[PDB]
């Protein structure tokens, strides 16, 4: 924890201790070599983080103690423990929303046009002209539409404009191409054919 | 004042004709009405009513009237012409003789008077495009009976056939092999050029590239119109190095026998990773030639070249065609025939290829498809060969031909064809 | 990927699975009925290896429960989480064999195991690709002793690829609950060397024992039991369900674990152990796991292993840890006892790491030691199986449905053998 | 036939009191209405939870 | 003796503007070039970037080297690298056009150097100019008719600092760049007269 | 203009690799999701990113590296995690089973069908490269499917390219430390084939780095990942040349033509100096001098062997920082002058120096410091013979008895490729002694 808590940016930027940085002022280390117990060493059994750092999550008492742990920092992989970006010296994509957008924009210009009550062409209200079918006669001739109400094509409108720099977020995260894990019932619902980009995206969503 | 006319007969034929009909409106912005968003190019496919709407220059044949209702219930309603889709009652049911003697025989009258009226309108006809699945028996049958009808009215006139052959062993039908050889028989002698376009290979590019592992009819019907604008692109827009219809006969094909060509295209990608890269002309026209992205279930690296002719779209420079050509001629994986010194045909165009919304494809800048004419394309006609006489040995579903018209050495005739097709490709692709 | 599946007949299996896939639903965040209720994202991330998918979101089983007598069954699907399972994978019989190895081989298992083969082809069709299969059964019951053999010599007859792992029940002389124990143990075991690519032995004296001497509870139960193996048994496939430095399948352990094809029976152990009231009082670190890890009385078999020389040990580590202190502990080990390991074989250790731990734990560790001291539990098997066939007494009862004399003199050749070319390694000299 | 938690009431094992008719209980994620009771049972309650 | 905390605390702040370069021929006034300022030891590195098809063989045009202004014979400091200024580099001079978006960042967020870049430090210099007119009100509707002779309400940055300069006060192009930029809605240069009256006084 | 090209294969390599390109990306400004930042827009100089990366035109950039692996884990694990957006998403070729520490599996069995991929990506990343320099291959030896696809991607490399140099950095097991039990064998026999196929050959034994890390670094419980970063800076150290301004460049091509008297013998080892953490290094001078001779001590050789049992044959060493020639002679003329170290009596001269000015850089949560003087050398000698003594003295115990034989005898390999395996590091160990005698 020390790592990514200490040189702060206050400190780095027109302070005494850079990058690295003879981190003693700050907080205290035990300056390599030394015989004594550091109340957290044979215990909780740290890694890597020289011995500098050892003493000082010790001392500075972030820790962690007991023979249970609960769920969330019992669940957490090395991999991403250790190669946790770029973090401390000078202060990631915007994506996904973008194409996000995209799709409800697109569903907004398709219902935006079904001709609603009676505006279609003159021409319309009966099939086409050599249409074959059945055309019963004790019903009513020419097509009657429902349409969207007007409530509903608002109800795509604000939405779509709070996702440009709104408060709902960017849904989920999702991996490129070649992840084999579950990715959530693409086999259980079949969406056969609908381009693994999108169907991580409406698999992760139900 | 240049025009190209369709014709899309069978039930695959449609629902590909839809898939281009899409694309070609949407590419010159035409809405599904057909009527300008107030906005000479579009002539080459269109006609105008004098003001307003467009006619499209297609005809669709079918007998069976389920594809046709759904067009005509569609979104596209009034787009077409209401009589130039011809419907008929009963279906072939898959049988040769039955769509070739029986029934198909009335429809090609309105057929051909169809074109009659589509015809005498346009001024500079270049030529018909023809569309037909073979593994279908009305498909197979009107196809050859208006190939044959077209080359006794036209003659010279100028008709390409994308041809969808069955793949080797994935087939949905079980006695396709007998239409597929009585349709390659009496086109043989009737078409000019004809494309081979197999499902099992564009199955695979499928599952490979676009990363679709489930994909259905629709995304096969947008590649094969993607193709069809690469091919039809030059006709419309302006380019450095433009290439008429008329310009095929002359180039992709040696001798008056050997007209079946197999295509590819390239790049296909997906939207994820289309930007991760420059999609650089010299590594889009190395994919164009790599073997497992053929349209066609066919290796060239067992045969020979003669021809190929590629068609660029977007902003390539005729420096880097020259320089990848090059590479190209240097690779050694990659021979062509003794008699063929230079194989190649450039084709240039400026406007970019359209991407359609909600899709499969992404946008990109550049796009080539290659058409190659090689000697590889013999071990189709030999394996269909094979199943064909598998069957015929002992006569099995023989009596299904024979009672609707259908002599009985009509079968020999067009085995003997074959195999002389085959023994002309022997002949061919041997050095001197 | 690489997923396996599971097949558990009689009831000492039913009984160990029973407890074995509440420990992974546990361990998975699953529901008892059915529903993802996790927390990370690594929860779904290896949910494949033992799950399959179904409509609505929910989970399935890919185990089959299959039995010559529908009682267990019935009782272990009222069960917490045994509404999982399949009623369709659900497979039993109408008589029941009475504990007779030559019934449950010849008789009722020949004809009942085509159903059961039919729908084990079909999960294993289904899988994308299989990594093998795993039994669990008791070899004191005549119709888990023999029929299990059968499905498994018939399972090796078509897929001879794959790896099989077998979790063998062996009863011991001390606790013997039947009389007839010898035979069908003999017979399952003659069966078992030829095709089962991979045995673990397990002995109910040896998790009294360890439930007394480590655990210290007044009154153990089968429950318990249950829990302790499926622990063990879990840790050895949990690197395969999650990451870690070292990666190591199961194809892994077989082939840096065995020497020689005909020896593949193991001894196992789990680790740490300790009581509810001195749970408190240690700290755990890579030399306490190794120390109480490498005692004898923590396997889970009543083979003394320091009465012998161990032909090789494989140790998966679990948690978080690193590989200096790992493997320097291993080596000090090593050379510390060098009179138990047999010389040319240096560096007779393989050592594995998975990152995620047991529920509720920091560190763990899934031992498996091959070593020549599993030999007397064939010496007094043999010796209490002749001891039965040299008065020709209990021998009727088998020979009376087709089978003779000839089979059980074949199999105590056979075992004799076995015993013999098993110790002859133990002497040898480099 | 074993004793069961309850989610209703603090993790707690269940009582005859919990079974009530008419109200749903939870019994290890499963969701009961209990619909008639034995006129046994409406006996042992008069004699009983009468308090 | 080297500086070295200096080197350990400011490695990492890099400058980068671009740039047009004055000087002796006129076939080579409209190629464009891309200056760094490594704060390290005060270095300065010149590149020259080569739009496609231009034919000039674009490349490195000045390494990282560290020299002194002639006539005052000091090291150039970040002071002196304000956009808009020209900077003579041995024999070549530049004039700084653009700076990057972490410069400017850089420089709002370091004050009391860089007084010029700071917004009400620019505004009180303009308003404490007020003091030659005799009234307030005066001064500031002469101000409002002379920055726009029509009356638009949106200007250009030239039309702004020719005004200026028909005033005759003097401003340098940075706290007119810094005022332009801050006054501009919709990020496109185009000076919103009304806002700049309600902040001087309404 | 100039590219060169990586290769990862195994899970060891997997994780070394990593390494490498965080440390290459943080020294290249690289942000993990590809562009420079989005808070700098003008970029276009100083190209040097070409060396490792390419332009996708417009933003990002794209490594030019290929990994490799049959299992799974790793290539799902980095595909999930920080570096997601960065590579290409078909560039991690993943197979479906494991070889299992069995050199037969993945050289015969399994590797046959994943080989194809390999080489037509290969392909489609030389095609772009136009002064590609050579190739970079990182493995696990002791691992079977590591060793065999390593194996057979140098066979098939040797023949589709042919006079292109290949640089192997091997990661040998420890002389008495070990993971595995059947290593051996397959080390043998991937030795055995890369002899004939590898240009140069680093070796990389982890117990010395552990005890580096023990002593230098003062970490008392490391991991792999700190010596993957050791090893990734030793990378970022030998590429440096290749894509920074000094005052004396070195190519790889500058290597086999410097480092290696004779076709066979072409395994070398490496050391490192200074290695000190801020919490003591800043204490010190870090001289040119004193840096130099830690980089000579035995103890801290980057392989478990020892200088001092035989002689030296070249010394390929570079620095990077603030360095002069003068200390830089000054430095060579006391080693030379210092007896422990004796040179081979046919070489009076065996020194190659390389200069580069960019400081070594540090990245955040490492244990390495920042230091403005940093020295990497590379030692070809004929003391690596105990490895390789020790190693023929293990694989016979084994092969005494024809133990676990049956399994490479079963995956396809035929009996006797042990014998001729062996036979060649018995000339291997003839050649290194003959060479190592005064005329
Ligand atoms: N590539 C491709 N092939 C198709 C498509 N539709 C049908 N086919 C092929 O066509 C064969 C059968 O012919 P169809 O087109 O389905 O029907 P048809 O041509 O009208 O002939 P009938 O079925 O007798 O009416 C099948 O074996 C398919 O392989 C399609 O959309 N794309
Ligand atoms: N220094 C170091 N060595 C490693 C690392 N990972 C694996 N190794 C070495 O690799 C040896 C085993 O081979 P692995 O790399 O783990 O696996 P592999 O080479 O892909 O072959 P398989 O085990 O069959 O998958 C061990 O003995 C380690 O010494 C690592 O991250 N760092
Ligand atoms: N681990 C475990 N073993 C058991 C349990 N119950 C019985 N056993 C063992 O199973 C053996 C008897 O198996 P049996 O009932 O004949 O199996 P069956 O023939 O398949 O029905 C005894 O030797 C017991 O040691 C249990 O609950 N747990
Ligand atoms: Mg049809
Ligand atoms: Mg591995």
């Amino acid at each position: 924890n020390t790592t990514q808590m200490i040189p702060t940016y206050q400190d780095v930027k027109t302070g005494t201790t850079w990058l690295g940085g003879p981190t003693h002022v700050l907080q205290e280390q035990h300056i390599p070599g030394y015989k004594g117990h550091v109340k957290g060493v044979q215990a909780e059994s740290l890694h890597g983080k020289t011995f500098a750092r050892i003493t000082a999550e010790c001392l500075n008492n972030r820790y962690k103690s007991g023979f249970i742990v609960d769920d969330e920092e019992r669940f957490k992989t090395n991999y991403q423990l250790e190669y946790i970006r770029p973090n401390l010296r000078n202060n990631n994509n915007r994506q996904r929303d973008d194409e996000v957008e995209r799709l409800e924009l697109i569903k907004a210009q398709l219902n935006s046009q079904p001709k609603t009550i009676e505006d279609v062409p003159p021409i319309d209200r009966v099939p086409v002209i050599g249409y074959q079918g059945f055309r019963p006669v004790y019903r009513h001739p020419l097509k009657q539409v429902k349409g969207p109400t007007e409530d509903e094509i608002d109800f795509q409108a604000r939405t779509i404009l709070e996702l440009t720099k709104g408060q709902k977020e960017a849904p989920k995260e999702i991996p490129i191409v070649g992840y084999t894990g579950f990715q959530k019932g693409i086999k259980a619902e079949n969406m056969f054919g609908k381009t693994f980009k999108d169907l991580s995206n409406a698999s992760n969503r139900i | 004042m240049r025009e190209v006319i369709s014709i899309h007969v069978g039930q695959g034929g449609i629902q590909v004709g839809n898939a281009c009909w899409e694309l070609f409106c949407l590419e010159h912005g035409i809405q599904p009405d057909g009527q300008m968003p107030s906005d000479d190019a579009f002539n080459t496919f269109f006609s105008e009513t004098g003001a307003g709407k467009h006619v499209p220059r297609a005809v669709f044949l079918d007998l069976e009237p389920t594809v046709i209702d759904e067009v005509r219930t569609g979104t596209y309603r009034q787009l077409f012409h209401p009589e130039q889709l011809i419907s008929g009652k009963e279906d072939a049911a898959n049988n040769f003789a039955r769509g070739h003697y029986t029934i198909g025989k009335e429809i090609v009258d309105l057929c051909l008077d169809r074109i009659r009226k589509l015809a005498d309108n346009c001024t500079g006809l270049q030529g018909f495009l023809v569309f037909n699945s073979v593994g279908g028996g009305t498909g197979s049958g009107l196809g050859s009976l208006l190939l044959e009808r077209l080359s006794v009215d036209y003659g010279k006139k100028s008709k390409l056939g994308f041809t969808i052959y069955p793949s080797p062993q994935v087939s949905t039908a079980v006695v396709e092999p007998y239409n597929s050889i009585l349709s390659t028989h009496s086109l043989l002698e009737h078409t000019d050029v004809a494309v081979m376009l197999d499902n099992e290979a564009i199955y695979d590019i499928c599952r490979r590239n676009l990363d679709i592992e489930r994909p259905t009819y629709t995304n096969l019907n947008r590649l094969i119109a993607q193709v069809i604008s690469s091919l039809t692109a030059s006709l419309r827009f302006d380019g450095a190095l433009n290439v008429d219809i008329t310009e095929f006969q002359t180039n992709l094909v040696p001798y008056p026998r050997i007209h079946f060509m197999l295509s590819s295209y390239a790049p296909i990608i997906s939207a994820e990773k289309a930007y991760h890269e420059q999609l650089s002309v010299a590594e889009i026209t190395n994919s164009a030639f790599e073997p497992a992205n053929m349209m066609a279930k066919c290796d060239p690296r067992h045969g020979k070249y003669m021809a190929c002719s590629m068609m660029y779209r977007g902003d390539v420079v005729p420096k880097d065609v020259n320089a990848s050509i090059a590479t190209i001629k240097t690779k050694r994986t990659i021979q062509f025939v003794d008699w063929c010194p230079t194989g190649f045909k450039v084709g240039i165009n400026y406007q970019p290829p359209t991407v359609v919304p909600g899709g499969d494809l992404a946008k990109v800048m550049r796009a080539v498809c290659m058409i190659s004419n090689s000697t590889a394309i013999a071990e189709v006609f030999s394996r269909l060969d094979h199943k064909f006489d598998l069957m015929y040995a002992k006569r099995a579903f023989v009596h299904w031909y024979v009672g609707e018209g259908m002599e009985e050495g009509e079968f020999s005739e067009a085995r003997e064809d074959l195999a002389a097709l085959e023994k002309d490709y022997e002949e061919v692709g041997i050095e001197t | 990927m690489r997923e396996i599946v599971h097949i558990q007949g009689g009831q000492c299996g039913n009984q160990i699975g029973a407890k074995f896939w509440e420990v992974i639903s546990d361990e998975h965040g699953i529901d008892p009925t059915g529903t993802y209720h996790g927390d990370s994202d690594l929860q779904l991330e290896r949910i494949n290896v033992y799950y399959n998918e179904a409509t609505g979101g929910r989970y399935v089983p890919r185990a089959i429960l299959m039995d010559l007598e529908p009682g267990t069954m019935d009782s272990v699907r009222a069960g917490p989480f045994g509404q999982l399972f399949r009623p369709d994978n659900f497979v039993f019989g109408q008589t029941g064999a009475g504990n007779n190895w030559a019934k449950g081989h010849y008789t009722e298992g020949a004809e009942l195991i085509d159903s059961v083969l039919d729908v084990v082809r079909k999960e294993a069709e289904g899988c994308d690709c299989l990594q093998g299969f795993q039994i669990t059964h008791s070899l004191g019951g005549g119709t888990g002793s023999g029929m299990g053999t059968l499905l498994i010599s018939k399972v090796r007859e078509e897929y001879p690829d794959r790896i099989m792992e077998t979790f063998s029940v062996v009863p011991s002389p001390k606790v013997s609950d039947t009389v007839v124990e010898p035979y069908n143990a003999t017979l399952s075991v003659h069966q078992l060397v030829e095709n089962a690519d991979e045995c673990m032995v397990i002995d109910n004296e040896a998790l009294y024992d360890i439930c007394f001497r480590t655990l210290k509870l007044t009154t153990p139960t089968y429950g318990d039991l249950n829990h302790l193996v499926s622990a063990a048994m879990s840790g050895v496939t949990c690197c395969l369900r999650f990451p870690g430095q070292l990666n190591s399948d199961l194809r892994k352990l077989a082939v840096n674990l065995i020497p020689f094809p005909r020896l593949h029976f193991f001894m196992i152990g789990f680790a740490p152990l300790t009581s509810r009231g001195s749970q408190q009082y240690r700290a755990l670190t890579v030399p306490e796991l190794t120390q109480q890890m490498f005692d004898a009385k923590n396997m889970m078999c009543a083979a003394d292993p320091r009465h012998g020389r161990y032909l090789t040990a494989s140790a998966l580590f679990r948690g978080r840890m690193s590989t200096k202190e790992v493997d320097e502990q291993m080596l000090n080990v090593q050379n510390k006892n060098s009179s138990y390991f047999v010389e040319w074989i240096p560096n007779n250790i393989k050592s594995s790491i998975c990152d995620i731990p047991p529920k509720g734990l920091k560190m763990a560790v899934t031992f498996v030691g091959n070593s020549t001291a599993i030999q007397e539990m064939f010496k007094r098997v043999a010796e209490q199986f002749t001891a039965m066939f040299r008065r020709k007494a209990f021998l009727h009862w088998y020979t009376g449905e087709g089978m003779d004399e000839m089979e059980f003199t074949e199999a105590e050749s056979n075992m004799n053998d076995l015993v013999s070319e098993y110790q002859q390694y133990q002497d040898a000299t480099a | 036939k074993n004793r069961y938690k309850n989610v209703q009431t603090n993790n707690e094992y269940f009582q005859p009191t919990d079974l009530v008719v008419g109200k749903d209980v939870i019994i290890n994620g499963y969701s009961f209405r209990i619909l008639e009771c034995d006129e046994y049972t409406l006996k042992w309650f008069a004699n009983n939870i009468v308090q | 003796r080297k500086d070295i905390n200096k080197m350990y605390t400011q490695d990492q702040y890099i400058l980068r503007f671009e740039g047009k370069l004055i000087s002796q021929n006129k076939e080579d006034n409209h190629r464009k070039f891309i200056i760094s300022f490594f704060c390290g030891d005060d270095t300065i590195m010149v590149y020259e970037t080569a739009d496609k098809n231009s034919g000039i063989w674009g490349g490195k045009f000045l390494e990282r080297m560290n020299h002194n202004n002639p006539i005052n014979n000091k090291p150039y400091t970040e002071l002196d690298f304000q956009i808009g200024e020209i900077i003579q580099l041995g024999v070549y001079r530049f004039q700084l056009l653009r700076a990057d978006e972490y410069t400017h960042k850089y420089m709002k967020s370091k004050p009391e150097v860089f007084k010029e870049a700071d917004i009400e430090y620019t505004l009180n210099h303009l308003r404490k100019f007020a003091t030659k007119y005799k009234s307030y009100d005066e001064f500031m509707v002469l101000l409002i008719k002379n920055i726009d002779p029509n009356r638009r309400g949106v200007i250009d940055f030239n039309d702004f600092v020719v005004g200026l300069r028909r005033l005759g006060y003097n401003l340098t192009y940075q706290e007119i760049y810094t005022l332009m930029r801050y006054f501009d809605l919709d990020e496109n240069w185009k000076l919103d007269v009304k806002s700049l009256f309600v902040a001087l006084g309404g």
